[PDB]
């Protein structure tokens, strides 16, 4: 019975980020705001709609009553990269809000690209996985293309992207090209071509099989 | 006999006095009439009446059978309706109204005097048995936070013929 | 300061028992509640219990089965859920509350003060399988190089990877696991270190997969 808007926020440091929570039914002041940092348990920020918990800085500021609530983060710090939730403790069923993901904006940063050949240990099993690493970049949007002997690949790579880093506000990406040992020992050069806003030109990291 | 307890509390934004029900509560320092029937709607939680040894009166229908709902149930009330121990069960009662105010009815066990057995200036607060002492019962700290620093003594008190061995909280 | 039992996998219809411990215990808590989080969706309240009155309270989706027991002796909490469903797969949080704001009676209501580490509960008929760990060696070429480990072919989630027994944390990136077509999960952990440390500085990668009780330490050397 709780509606958090917007679903996604993106805002520069030192500026104010406000989050709205709207209940379908009145909940008076029995509302609580929580902060969930990447890979951690929620932390109690505000209780009683506007009362700060112990150890929470004054920049965090709860507000509102009835069906209408707002959470204010006045002076944003890269640490604030988290998803915030609202939760009511009034009516019989306890309900949480949908949750608002907060992204800290920063200067555009270019990805440090690396490439990793499959270990000889993995090859004795019969499989080969090549790993391209896009490290510490911003913003999140980035393209990865796997070339094998300059031939573009498709449907054989799976990529994974980290949540925004708490300290430097960057994302890291890891694309994994998976293919058989046989297919692997039929080509010499394996390349990873990366596209990003901070790069004026697509960077290609490559290697020769067994070198 | 724990179901009987009336348990309606609102609201704890201001003081978190409610915690006092479960354990010691961080109350702010320092801020420091007949008895008949009380509706269970305004009561959180246990009601203490004194004989003067402290005694617990649970919810009952009016009247007078006990109710094992947490009151809660609309019929639930506390029947006090009492006369002083020569001869009666209790002098007076104390409990907490749901907002967290402390409600006292009847008279304190000191009242036997006379005189000089009640506190010097007489009473808004508590079950005194002595100008300096009041009765010690499990929810005294919750009911009377100001008495947190009180020393505790083993004390004899005689009412009519009966003799009461009871614990007292003094200055 | 609230530790929960390790992640588990059970077949649909089976039962799970998740515990909670406090170090150091025991502090003043009046209520023990549980809140699960499915990867797809936001937080959902499961239930709670105030141990002083012994009164329990659940939600409609768990009304029939779940039982929450809070032991005050050792300060140990417990949630048992029987006849598991596919939608029961979530990260289950143990949460304790100090300071009530409302009491309906018997149950009391308040904000959630302290949360647990979380416990991944996986409801799947699939078999439990330990992972293989492979070296991601640096290429021997600012002067900053990268190296890592590939945790491959394991079920179910999660896998926890540290470096040098937790000594190396800065510059470490452990990527979200990806679900392969084989039904198995794959995960990789990388780290950026100075180039001049490659031969001299030892790098051990510590991989843990509780559901299979697997602890594997893989040394990563350049070549
Ligand atoms: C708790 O007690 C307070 C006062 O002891 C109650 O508030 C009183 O309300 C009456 C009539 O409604 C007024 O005449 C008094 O002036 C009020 N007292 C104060 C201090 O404001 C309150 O109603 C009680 N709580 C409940 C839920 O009944
Ligand atoms: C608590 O009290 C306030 C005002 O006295 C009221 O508006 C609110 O509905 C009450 N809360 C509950 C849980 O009934
Ligand atoms: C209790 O006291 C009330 C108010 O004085 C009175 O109306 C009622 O008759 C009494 N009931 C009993 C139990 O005597
Ligand atoms: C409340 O008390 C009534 C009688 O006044 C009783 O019939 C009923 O069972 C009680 N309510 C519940 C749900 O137990
Ligand atoms: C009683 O003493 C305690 C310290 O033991 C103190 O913090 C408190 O304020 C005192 N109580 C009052 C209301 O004087």
């Amino acid at each position: 019975e709780l509606t958090q808007s917007p679903a996604t926020l993106s805002v520069s440091p030192g500026e104010r980020a406000t989050l709205s929570c709207r209940a379908s039914q009145s909940v008076s002041s029995n509302l609580a705001w929580y902060q969930q940092k990447p890979g951690q348990a929620p932390r109690l920020l505000i209780y009683g709609a506007s009362t700060r918990a112990t150890g929470i800085p004054a920049r965090f500021s709860g507000s509102g009553s009835g069906t209408e609530f707002t959470l204010t983060v006045s002076r944003l710090e890269p640490e604030d990269s988290a998803v915030y939730f609202c939760q009511q403790y009034y009516r019989s069923p306890l309900t949480f809000g949908g949750g608002t993901k907060v992204e800290i904006k920063r200067t555009v940063a270019a990805p440090s690209v690396f490439i990793f050949p499959p270990s000889d240990e993995q090859l004795k099993s019969g499989t080969a996985s090549v790993v391209c690493l896009l490290n510490n970049f911003y913003p999140r949007e980035a393209k990865v293309q796997w070339k094998v002997d300059n031939a573009l690949q498709s449907g054989n790579s799976q990529e994974s992207v980290t949540e925004q880093d708490s300290k430097d506000s960057t994302y890291s990406l890891s694309s994994t090209l998976t293919l058989s040992k046989a297919d692997y020992e039929k080509h010499k050069v394996y390349a990873c071509e990366v596209t990003h806003q901070g790069l004026s030109s697509p960077v290609t990291k490559s290697f020769n099989r067994g070198e | 006999h724990i179901n009987s307890t009336a348990l309606n509390c609102n609201e704890s934004l201001n003081t978190g006095w409610l915690a006092g029900l479960f354990y010691q509560h961080k109350f702010d320092s320092s801020g420091c009439r007949p008895c008949g029937i009380v509706p269970a709607k305004s009561v959180c939680g246990p009601v203490y009446c004194f004989t003067p040894s402290p005694v617990v009166v649970g919810t009952t229908d009016r009247s007078g059978a006990p109710t094992y709902s947490w009151g809660a149930n609309d019929t639930d009330v506390f029947v006090l309706n009492n006369t002083r121990p020569p001869l009666g069960n209790w002098f007076g009662c104390t409990w907490m109204n749901s907002t967290g105010f402390t409600k006292v009815c009847g008279a304190p066990p000191c009242v036997i005097g006379g005189t000089l057995l009640c506190p010097t200036d007489c009473c808004g607060s508590g079950p005194w048995i002595t100008p300096r002492c009041m009765v010690d019962y499990p929810y005294r700290l919750w009911h009377y936070p100001c008495t947190i620093n009180y020393t505790i003594f083993k004390v004899r008190m005689y009412v009519g013929g009966v003799e009461h061995r009871l614990e007292a909280a003094c200055n | 300061l609230l530790e929960q039992s390790g992640a588990e996998v059970k077949k649909p219809g089976s039962s799970v028992k998740v515990s909670c411990e406090t170090s150091g215990g025991t502090f003043d808590n009046y209520a023990l509640n549980w809140v699960r989080q499915a990867p797809g969706q936001g937080l959902e309240w499961i239930g709670g219990v105030v141990p002083l009155f012994g009164t329990t309270r659940n939600a409609q989706k768990f009304q029939g089965r779940v039982t929450i027991s809070d032991d005050k002796s050792t300060g140990t909490g417990h949630m048992e859920l029987r006849s598991l469903r596919s939608e029961d797969t979530a990260v289950y949080y143990c949460v304790r509350s100090v300071t009530p704001r409302y009491c309906g009676g018997g149950f009391c209501y308040g904000e959630f003060d302290y949360w647990g580490q979380g416990t991944l509960v996986t409801v799947s008929s699939a078999s439990t399988k330990g992972p293989s760990v492979f070296p991601l060696a640096p290429s021997s070429k600012g002067g900053t190089a990268a190296l890592g480990c590939l945790v491959k072919d394991y079920f179910p989630e999660p896998v926890t990877v540290s470096w040098n027994s937790g000594a190396l944390t800065s510059g470490v990136h452990t990527f979200p696991a990806v679900l392969q077509s084989s039904g198995l999960y794959s995960l990789s952990s990388v780290v950026t270190v100075p180039s001049s440390s490659l031969g001299t500085q030892t790098y051990i990668c510590n991989v843990n997969h509780k559901p299979s009780n697997t602890k594997v330490d893989k040394k990563v050397e350049p070549k």
